[PDB]
């Protein structure tokens, strides 16, 4: 709700109750920033939600396609592996947030080179901003759908329970 | 400034009022084509031949079937079907005509560029008049129009009884009656 | 047939290779493609590097292609 | 505007065409795409300024009209008999004649020929959006001759476009309905 | 925008500011590591440097060694073990005498000051020259880190040895 890159089309400077318009620019800061790695996990969860239900190389096959019920069949020490991957990974970024000119979601530093930003760039942020939003909604939908029903994304339409 | 043929158009640039039969039926502006060596010069000389080979197509349909074949050639009144009995047993009349028409064909499309280039030959123009018919003026502009008019009927008759004679199998009268 | 109406030759109707080389810039590649052109249409070299690689790659494949899927009678 | 008093106006629909009242909620008289691209796909000519859609729908819903009069005139005759006097053209409706006769070629005949008159006055629409003075609909086909005196000119005008209209709305339900007033379901 | 530009400024340079020689993830990723992490003596680099070192290395010994065991063998486990260890002594053997024959200093970052105030006219290449001022850069901290570095490696291979066969045991 401000000069800030993410305003598309068809609402601009989305900020219907006003969560924006009270905040300094810290919280604003600390709100792009969840914005951007919730945008990108839910990005890589809807592309590993569709290709694990259609495509299961690992582990010999098995790890049943459906997500949520693999998620209980890894070995739990593959698990633990992930988990001290994405640790380490924003412990990186922990480190990056305090380098000099730092942005909020901006973990490739891009501020060493982009100062007078264009219009290609702020649309290229708002293009990754949107997908990431459109992935937030995807797999929320996904999740929900798999716990309400039991099956999953490509095998719920399928068979036609929509 | 509106074509005569069709009043809801422009007259088409290319065509003022000089060539016979110009009513300004160019709907498509085909007469302002001046690339991969076609202009109005060429146009107007593939119609006329057209015009000539329709009418020469059409006569020759209508008289082998109303007034028979010659002597020694094949019947059958199917004159899309009747070639295919001359070339089973005449092959070499067949061959010295397509020679002919081919030799003849170079000659048109070597007169027709030459006189595209430096102009002194009307489109169409062989000065095949041997009986003297069009040598007067005043008289050569009618005996133009006739021609053209009955070319692009004779065309239109010639491409019919072609496309009746491959489909139907049978005779132009006979698809009349 | 259809790949062959593509570049604009002497109507309004077609691509000119100028303006879609030209548009083809980018963060990482500064300028882009701009100046491609001029260097394919004067210097009969570069077009033969282009030629030459890709017609001994092609050359390559139809070897691959011909064993893998034999074209011709009791070959 | 005239209709729909709780909308100002679309835009462009100031009075200029006939038989304007100002009806258009969606405000579909104001896309800046010109539709004569979709017949010639390029600028092609220099001179080409442009056809604002306003004149294209109105050169559309003026053909849409005439058609559905046609239409309308034909489906309630091949109801009623009136059959062409030659063979081959029996009984068969209207919801089965147009298959039968796609089948026997000749529907095949009159789409080349409805295609060439089609191209013909298309070709004059192009001119129109070139910057011919003819304006959308205006083919100059008056041979009887009663188009003069411009007041009957004008009432026939907006005439033709009301009739356009009731038919077109007449010719979806009857090719819905598969007619009832005179023939059943 | 262009994200390829002159490093620092500076257009002679043989090299490029990319979004991977400057990226702020770069810059991170390198100031955490062991080598350029602030605030270790020579010695805890060299320690962290060894363990890790060790642990990573006697893992392609164990698994490929020429005593290999497709189920848990104390023997492969010894075998990878003293590789890895011997491998980590000749590391250090190359380590101690680099260090020998590349600097004299004892103290960096003041001879450089010394020189640069106080004139250096002498055989130079101590006094003068003197090539990076970090702590690594002097014959006292390459020894320590040398040290360190046999030391970690030591530590590290035998815990990672641990490891490994808990891993084989219990699981
Ligand atoms: C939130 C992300 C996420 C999570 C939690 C999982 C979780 C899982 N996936 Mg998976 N996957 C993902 C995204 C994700 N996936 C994406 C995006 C793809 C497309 C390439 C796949 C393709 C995939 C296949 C083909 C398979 C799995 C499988 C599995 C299961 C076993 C773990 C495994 O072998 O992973 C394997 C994961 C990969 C091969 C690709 C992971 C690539 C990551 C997500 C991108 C890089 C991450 C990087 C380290 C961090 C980002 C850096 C920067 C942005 C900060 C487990 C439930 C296996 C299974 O049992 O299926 C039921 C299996 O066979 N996944
Ligand atoms: C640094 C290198 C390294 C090494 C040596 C290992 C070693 C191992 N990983 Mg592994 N892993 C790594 C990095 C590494 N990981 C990284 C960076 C990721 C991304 C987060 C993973 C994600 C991962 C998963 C998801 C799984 C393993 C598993 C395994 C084990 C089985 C591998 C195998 O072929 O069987 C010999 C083995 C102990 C598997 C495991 O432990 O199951 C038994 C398993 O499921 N790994
Ligand atoms: C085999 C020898 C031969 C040769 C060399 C020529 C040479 C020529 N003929 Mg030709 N012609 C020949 C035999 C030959 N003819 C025969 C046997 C006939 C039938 C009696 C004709 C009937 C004929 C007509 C009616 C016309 C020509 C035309 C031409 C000229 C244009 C050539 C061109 O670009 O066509 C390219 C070749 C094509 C096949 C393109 C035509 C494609 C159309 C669209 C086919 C439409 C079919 C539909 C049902 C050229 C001088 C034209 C001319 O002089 O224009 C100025 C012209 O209008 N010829
Ligand atoms: C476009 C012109 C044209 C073409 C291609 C043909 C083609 C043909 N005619 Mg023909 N004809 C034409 C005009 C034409 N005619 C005209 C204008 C007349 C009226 C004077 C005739 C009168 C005619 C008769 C009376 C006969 C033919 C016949 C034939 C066929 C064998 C003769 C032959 O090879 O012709 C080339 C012949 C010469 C150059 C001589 C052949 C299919 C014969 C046939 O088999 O018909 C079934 C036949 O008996 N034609
Ligand atoms: C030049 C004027 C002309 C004339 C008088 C005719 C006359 C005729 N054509 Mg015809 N036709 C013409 C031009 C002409 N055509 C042209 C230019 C073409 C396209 C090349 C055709 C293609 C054509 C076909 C494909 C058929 C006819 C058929 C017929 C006959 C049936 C008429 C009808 O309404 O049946 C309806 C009739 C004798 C039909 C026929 O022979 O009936 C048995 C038939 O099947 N014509
Ligand atoms: C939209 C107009 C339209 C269309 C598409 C048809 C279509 C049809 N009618 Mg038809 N009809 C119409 C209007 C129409 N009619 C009108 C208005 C009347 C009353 C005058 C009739 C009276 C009528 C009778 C009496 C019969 C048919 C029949 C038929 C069918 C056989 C014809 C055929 O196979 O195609 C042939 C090709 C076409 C119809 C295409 C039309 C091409 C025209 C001829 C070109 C010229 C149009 C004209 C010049 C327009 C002038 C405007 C402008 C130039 C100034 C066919 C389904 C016959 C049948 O068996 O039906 C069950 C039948 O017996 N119709
Ligand atoms: C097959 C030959 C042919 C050709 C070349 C044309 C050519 C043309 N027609 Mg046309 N027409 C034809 C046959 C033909 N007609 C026949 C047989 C009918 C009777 C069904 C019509 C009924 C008709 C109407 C009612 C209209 C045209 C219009 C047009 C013009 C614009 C066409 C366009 O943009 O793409 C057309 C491409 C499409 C995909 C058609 C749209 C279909 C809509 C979206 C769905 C409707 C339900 C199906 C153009 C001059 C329009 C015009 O003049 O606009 C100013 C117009 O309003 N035509
Ligand atoms: C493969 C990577 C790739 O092609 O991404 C494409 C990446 C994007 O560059 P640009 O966006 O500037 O390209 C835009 C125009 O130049 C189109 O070519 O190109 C590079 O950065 C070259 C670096 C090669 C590094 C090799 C690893
Ligand atoms: C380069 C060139 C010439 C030239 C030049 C020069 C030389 C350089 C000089 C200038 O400077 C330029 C230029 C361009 O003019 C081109 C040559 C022309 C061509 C390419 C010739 C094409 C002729 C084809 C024809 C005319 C065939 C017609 C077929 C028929 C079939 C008849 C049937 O009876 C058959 C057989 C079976 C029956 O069941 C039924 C049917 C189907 C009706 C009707 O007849
Ligand atoms: C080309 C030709 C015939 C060609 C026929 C062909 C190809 C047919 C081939 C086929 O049928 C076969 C064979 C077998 C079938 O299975 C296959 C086909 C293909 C169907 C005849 C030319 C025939 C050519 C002829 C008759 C030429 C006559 C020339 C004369 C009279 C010249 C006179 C002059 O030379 C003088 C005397 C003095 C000069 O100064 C002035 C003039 C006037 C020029
Ligand atoms: C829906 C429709 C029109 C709807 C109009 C509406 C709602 C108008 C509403 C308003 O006016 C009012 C009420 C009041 C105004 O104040 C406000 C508005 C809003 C303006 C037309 C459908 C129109 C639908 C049509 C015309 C469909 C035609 C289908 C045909 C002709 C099929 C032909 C065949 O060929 C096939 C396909 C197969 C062959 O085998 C058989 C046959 C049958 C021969």
């Amino acid at each position: 709700l401000d000069g800030m890159i993410g305003s598309s089309a068809p609402f601009k400077n989305f900020d219907p109750l006003g969560f924006a318009a009270k905040a300094d620019q810290k919280t604003l800061n600390k709100y792009r920033e969840s914005e951007l790695k919730h945008g990108r996990v839910a990005m890589l969860a809807v592309l590993g939600w569709i290709v694990q239900e259609f495509w299961h190389p690992l582990y010999d096959g098995k790890l049943s396609s459906n997500p949520l019920k693999a998620l209980t069949e890894v070995p739990l020490i593959g698990w633990a592996q992930i988990f001290v991957a994405i640790n380490v990974i924003e412990y990186l970024q922990n480190k990056i947030k305090e380098l000099p000119g730092y942005r909020p979601g901006d973990y490739l530093g891009t501020w060493e080179w982009v100062e007078q930003s264009d219009e290609g760039w702020d649309s290229y942020q708002t293009k990754e901003l949107n997908n990431g939003r459109l992935a937030m909604v995807a797999i929320a939908g996904l999740i929900v759908q798999d716990l309400i029903t039991g099956q999953a994304a490509l095998e719920q339409i399928t068979a036609g329970n929509t | 400034e509106r074509s005569k043929s069709l009043p809801f158009l422009m007259k088409p640039k290319n065509l003022d009022g000089s060539m016979a039969g110009d009513v300004g039926f160019d709907p498509l502006g085909l007469s302002e084509i001046n690339d991969v060596g076609v202009d109005l010069y060429w146009l107007r000389e593939a119609e006329l031949k057209h015009c000539r080979l329709g009418m020469m197509a059409a006569a020759g349909i209508l008289f082998v079937e109303i007034l028979g074949p010659a002597p020694g050639f094949p019947a059958g009144k199917s004159q899309m079907d009747v070639f295919w009995k001359v070339y089973a047993e005449k092959p070499s009349l067949i061959g010295a005509s397509l020679a002919a028409i081919a030799i003849l064909e170079v000659i048109s499309g070597v007169a027709t560029t030459q006189g595209r280039q430096n102009g002194d030959r009307a489109p169409g123009d062989y000065n095949f008049d041997p009986l003297g018919f069009g040598k007067d003026p005043a008289k050569f502009k009618d005996l133009q129009l006739k021609e053209v008019k009955n070319g692009r009927l004779a065309m239109i008759a010639a491409a019919g009884m072609i496309l009746q004679g491959v489909s139907t199998h049978q005779g132009a009268l006979e698809n009349l009656s | 047939i259809v790949a062959g109406h593509m570049y604009k030759t002497n109507w309004f109707l077609g691509h000119s290779i100028k303006t879609i080389l030209e548009a083809h810039k980018g963060p990482f590649t500064g300028e882009g493609h701009k100046g491609l052109y001029e260097v394919l249409t004067t210097s009969w070299h570069a077009q033969l590097a282009i030629n030459l690689a890709l017609f001994g790659s092609l050359s390559i494949i139809v070897a691959h292609h011909m064993y893998a899927m034999p074209p011709y009678p009791y070959i | 505007s005239k209709a729909v008093p709780f909308l100002e106006a679309p835009k462009a629909l100031d009075g200029s065409l006939p038989a304007d009242v100002g009806f258009d909620p969606l405000g579909l008289s104001d896309i800046g795409f010109d539709f004569t691209y979709l017949m010639v796909p390029t600028k092609w000519d220099e001179s080409r300024t442009g056809l604002s859609a306003l004149k294209w729908f109105r050169e559309a819903e003026i053909k849409h009209g005439r058609f559905a009069m046609l239409a309308v005139l034909g489906w309630v005759a091949v109801d009623m008999g009136l059959r062409l006097p030659v063979a081959k053209y029996a009984g068969y409706n209207a919801v089965q004649a147009h298959d039968v006769f796609v089948k026997s070629g000749d529907m095949t005949v009159g789409l080349l020929a409805i295609g060439f008159l089609e191209v013909v006055m298309g070709a004059a629409i192009y001119e129109m959006s070139k910057g011919s003075d003819r304006a959308a609909g205006e083919f100059s086909f008056d041979p009887l001759g009663l188009g003069k005196d411009p007041s009957k000119y004008a009432r026939y005008q907006v005439s033709e476009i009301k009739n356009g209209r009731l038919a077109m709305l007449a010719f979806g339900g009857i090719a819905t309905q598969a007619v009832l007033t005179n023939s059943g379901f | 925008v262009s994200f390829i530009k002159p490093y620092r400024q500076d257009p002679f340079v043989g090299h490029l500011a990319t979004p991977i020689t400057t990226s702020a993830f770069t810059r991170a990723y390198l100031k955490v590591l062991p080598a350029y992490r602030p605030g270790l003596t020579p010695l805890s680099r060299g320690a962290e440097i060894g363990f890790t070192h060790g642990y990573f290395l006697i893992g392609p010994f164990y698994t490929y060694g020429p005593l290999r065991s497709v189920e848990f063998s104390l023997t492969s486990l010894a075998a990878g073990l003293l590789a890895a260890i011997t491998l980590l002594l000749i590391l250090t053997v190359g380590l101690s005498i680099y260090g020998q024959v590349t600097y004299d200093v004892y103290d960096n970052a003041l001879i450089v000051k010394l020189v640069r105030q106080m004139v250096g006219s002498e055989r130079t290449q101590d006094l003068p020259q003197i090539k990076g001022t970090s702590e690594l850069d002097t014959v006292l901290g390459w020894q320590k880190f040398s040290e360190g570095f046999f030391s970690g490696g030591l530590i590290g291979s035998i815990v990672a040895a641990v490891g490994i066969a808990l891993y084989s045991t219990y699981l």
